[PDB]
């Protein structure tokens, strides 16, 4: 029974390190993507503000055209 | 509870039986609308099998069960088994007697006339219901999301329904029905799975296909550009350890099946895509009533939860649709329970009195009372 | 009651002094200045006097109905909220204000900015504070306890001062909610000491799963502005209702007598009759309370007492009495009714207050005691107002508010995440689960208001 | 020695369960964020075209106004 206990201890201790290792890598991958996600989110919003202006200017030009 | 008396909310479909207590905002005890016997003859003595195995008890152990579904989108293969589904609903989970509280069921748009009278027979004559109504699927969700002017396309596993309801229901047809959802995607997988040394043969494990489906499978934005990407084994294959023990590296399998949604030509049906049928319903209404429909589109149902479902619509619609005003689709991040949130609405309305059927009303107008007052 | 009652006990003539010294005390809590009347209290209080085995008081409890909980953040220009608040900000020292998290700048806030008035010549601010302290100390609230309570109130102030800005998350014209003034929302989580972000993940976004077990919070829905500001109010307002109830009750814990038990006698006290040249939603609910008070007597001095005629054994013959005015009762109870159709229009989320008006006219304009400018040709009625009869006169109401003013309901998807903390203040806001008032927690407003009014009636048809 | 090994095995499996749980929540967090990042990326690209179109149509309107 001792041999079995030692055997399970080996595979458990090893899998424990792998599980912890994966947890760090997964969190590591989460961080790099989260940062990029925030940068994109911010960039997207700035464009939406410019998008509205670009349209209003385009419409204003059309209304200004109709007058002339 | 020293508040009122006799009240409850319910809703059933081809996935879950959504129901709760009186005056609730969200369901309380949802369970799969399944039911089967024993292909294993259940230790015949370690109980006189019977109870087909419905409810959590059924979903727990699938192996012994030969899950034979009763109501496949519209058609009810058998009503005899329905008897002991509602016997499990009101009495076990809801813990209330149907001979007291009303009931608000859902209606599959354009359901056979003979079915309505049959259902009423099970409630009024047997379960004694002095008040109940069977509202029409989609229209319910409209009042929940807070929309009065939009087009609703509510569908999950049951049947697809294009309901242009933004200022009137029951009028010109402008509605469609398509038996292509849920179980259709659940049965199609095992076919194509054969080419990858996998085969969910019987119906019991077929139900699991749906479980894994709703946790990874996504829709392709453009099949052409993602065909060459297949070489890059990174965005495709993903290790999914089957609970028992059999890894399935789903990759191209994820965006191949959902393609059938927009392309019903992969299963021998001339039925046009959900974005074509949308046109079919819009072209019927007046000309000066489209600009507001495009502004807001109500896409509801658990089918509208997969990655790449709303963005694709805004690509195909704009093509064969007017291109001048802005187009926005309102797809509630949790648009599955949209029907239930709307159910809670009509459940607390008093005007609803001029809709449901009272005990005596049935005996005063025979069995046709349903199609004599309702519509 | 006294004198006729008993004497002897030195602790009897002393308590006969504190209850008379409760007049200045009750003149602070319930009372609040209105635009016209200064001492115009605003609350539905039903105080119960407990007694002993000889016939003298021992203690009592306090009960309140649905609160005009919008009083704290919204009101008509010129009016003011409860005094206890304004008398605190100008009574403490900047050193202590910093501990609370307050800055010497009234316009900087929002709840106080919406009013547009602070310093008043009539009422003295610094002079009242010291008097409030005496009142608290005289009863049984030492500074040590006061500070312990201020933390709870100061916490609410942090979670109050947050009217979030436009969140450019959507695409076209609509939008959701997101924090721009972070330090304000941070203050809300500061007292809670939790991840500022995670806090908004469960609130502004509605998470729901349920089924089989019971719920799993994480996936959620960015709701629209209307439902956003809705939860904003429902949250900041519900906490106060729980506080007041726990405030007055926990005070009695010290005042209440443990030496002996006895019977109970109730006393009623409510707001007054006010009529402006203009009107609004709040006028309807206040007048509704009167409709019950008038009906109360009718049920008692006209009905109950009338039954006493035949109980005393007197040759009685039924004499015509003015009808039980069920035209104003049956019209708001059973299906097809005012409050019945009111809940009907409110639940149609998109339907505004204006549309609700039309839902009344069609259903009625025939049943007595209801008119409008369409049917009744009277220029006095505006195009956005309506007529309603009560006892002996006419009152034209406005439509402003109604929506967010009424519903106010709060679900358990916003409370669960907060009561899961570990702090006598955070979880303290939510006393040991259900203070004898629950049965069923999640119910769309309408009914919730019926409870406060039904619990009132059920305890009237079984007493002398 | 068996008793000592069993004791070490008991705590080992407990740490293993905790490690796997942490990794399961981490890999899920990275997953959901990755999906959101892609959704934002597609929304950024589709708007990038609209922004340009909104700018060109504005310049064209100005040129059209100059002619008249
Ligand atoms: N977030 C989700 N992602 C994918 N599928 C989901 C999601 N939530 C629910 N579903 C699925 O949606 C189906 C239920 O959708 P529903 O619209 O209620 O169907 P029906 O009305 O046909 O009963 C079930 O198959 C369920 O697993
Ligand atoms: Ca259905």
């Amino acid at each position: 029974e001792l041999d079995r206990a030692q055997e399970r201890l080996a595979t458990a201790l090893q899998k424990l390190e792998e599980a912890e290792k994966a947890a760090d890598e997964s969190e590591r991958g989460m961080k790099v993507i989260e940062s990029r996600a925030q940068k994109d989110e911010e960039k997207m919003e700035i464009q939406e503000i410019q998008l509205k202006e670009a349209k209003h200017i385009a419409e204003d030009a059309d209304r200004k055209y109709e007058e002339v | 509870d020293e508040d009122e008396t006799t009240a409850l909310v319910c809703d059933n479909g081809s996935g879950l039986v959504k129901a709760g207590f009186a005056g609730d905002d969200a369901p309380r005890a949802v369970f799969p609308s399944i039911v089967g016997r024993p292909r294993h003859q259940g230790v015949m003595v370690g109980m006189g099998q019977k109870d087909s195995y419905v409810g959590d008890e059924a979903q727990s152990k699938r192996g012994i069960l030969t899950l034979k579904y009763p109501i496949e989108h519209g058609i009810i293969t058998n009503w005899d088994d329905m008897e002991k589904i509602w016997h499990h609903t009101f009495y076990n989970e809801l813990r209330v007697a149907p001979e007291e509280h009303p009931t608000l069921l859902t209606e599959a748009p354009l359901n056979p006339k003979a079915n309505r009278e049959k259902m009423t027979q099970i409630m009024f004559e047997t379960f004694n219901v002095p008040a109940m109504y069977v509202a029409i699927q989609a229209v319910l969700s409209l009042y929940a999301s807070g929309r009065t002017t939009g087009i609703v396309l509510d569908s999950g596993d049951g049947v697809t329904h294009n309901v242009p309801i933004y200022e009137g229901y029951a009028l010109p047809h402008a509605i469609m029905r398509l038996d292509l959802a849920g179980r259709d995607l659940t049965d199609y997988l095992m076919k194509i799975l054969t080419e990858r040394g996998y085969s969910f043969v019987t119906t019991a494990e077929r139900e699991i296909v749906r479980d894994i489906k709703e946790k990874l499978c996504y829709v392709a934005l453009d099949f052409e550009n993602e065909m060459a990407t297949a070489a890059s084994s990174s965005s495709l294959e993903k290790s999914y350890e089957l609970p028992d023990g059999q890894v399935i590296t789903i990759g191209n399998e994820r965006f191949r099946c959902p393609e059938t949604l927009f392309q019903p030509s992969f299963i021998g049906m001339e039925s046009a895509g959900i974005h074509e049928t949308t046109y079919n319903s819009i072209m019927k209404c007046d000309i000066d009533i489209r600009k507001d429909l495009y502004a807001n589109n109500v896409m509801s149902g658990g089918t509208t939860m997969y990655p790449g479902i709303a963005d694709r619509m805004q690509k195909e619609i704009t093509a064969l649709a007017p291109s001048t005003m802005k187009i926005k689709i309102i797809a509630p991040p949790e648009r599955k329970y949209s029907v239930w949130i709307g159910g809670s609405i009509l459940a607390s309305l008093s005007t609803f009195q001029q809709m449901w059927i009272t005990k005596q009303e049935y005996d005063e107008a025979g069995p046709s009372i349903v199609h004599r007052k309702c519509f | 009651l006294t004198f006729v009652s008993s004497n002897q006990s030195p602790n009897g003539e002393r308590i006969s002094k504190m209850l008379l010294d409760s007049n200045p005390l009750l003149e602070a809590f319930g009372n609040a200045k209105t635009l016209r009347n200064d001492n115009s209290s605003r609350f539905g209080k039903y105080m119960e006097m407990q007694f002993n085995a000889v016939g003298s008081p021992i203690g009592g409890k306090i009960t309140n109905y649905l609160l005009e909980k919008s009083r704290v953040v919204g009101r008509t220009q010129g009016e003011r909220s409860f005094h206890i608040f304004y008398q605190m900000l100008k009574g403490l020292s900047q050193s202590k204000l910093d501990e609370l998290g307050l800055t010497p700048n009234a316009p900087a806030y929002e709840y106080l900015k919406k009013s547009g008035c602070f310093d008043v010549s009539t009422i003295d601010d610094s002079g009242e504070f010291k008097i409030i302290v005496k009142a608290m100390e005289t009863l049984g609230l030492k500074e040590s306890d006061q500070n312990s309570i201020w933390r709870i109130l100061a916490a609410i102030l942090h979670i109050g001062n947050i009217t979030f800005a436009e969140a450019a998350e959507q695409r076209t014209g609509t939008t959701t909610v997101k924090v721009s003034d972070t330090k304000s929302l941070a203050a809300a989580a500061s007292c809670l000491k939790t991840d500022q972000q995670s806090l908004s993940i469960a609130l502004c976004y509605r998470s729901i799963s349920t089924g089989v077990g019971k719920r799993c919070e994480v996936i959620s829905v960015p709701m629209d502005c209307n439902q956003a500001a809705y939860s904003r109010d429902a949250l900041a307002k519900a906490l106060y209702e729980r506080l007041f109830n726990w405030l007055v009750s926990k005070i009695n814990t010290i005042i209440n007598c443990t030496t002996e038990k006895g019977p109970v006698i109730g006393i009623l006290d409510i707001y007054g009759f006010e009529v402006f040249q203009n009107n609004s939603f709040e006028q309807l609910n206040i007048n509704f309370c009167n409709e019950k008070l008038q009906q109360l007597f009718i049920e008692l001095t006209l009905k109950s007492e009338q039954e006493e005629y035949v109980r005393e054994g007197i040759e009685w013959k039924n004499i015509e009495y003015f009808n039980n005015k069920p035209i104003c009762e049956l019209i708001e109870k059973k299906p097809i009714g005012l409050i019945s159709l009111l809940d009907e229009a409110c639940l149609i989320a998109k339907s505004t207050d204006q549309t609700f008006l039309d839902s009344i006219c069609k259903q009625f304009e025939k049943n007595p005691h209801l008119q409008s400018y369409v049917v009744s040709k009277d220029r006095s009625i505006g195009d956005t107002c309506f007529r309603l009869k009560h006892y002996a006169g006419d009152v034209t109401y406005d439509v402003r508010g109604f929506l967010d003013k009424n519903k106010d309901t709060l679900f358990g998807d916003l409370i669960s995440s907060m009561q899961s903390s570990s702090d006598p203040l955070v979880q303290g806001l939510f006393p040991p689960t259900r203070p004898e008032d629950s049965k069923k927690r999640p119910e769309t407003a309408g009914s919730q208001f019926r409870n406060a009014m039904n619990a009132l009636i059920t305890t009237l048809l079984a007493c002398s």
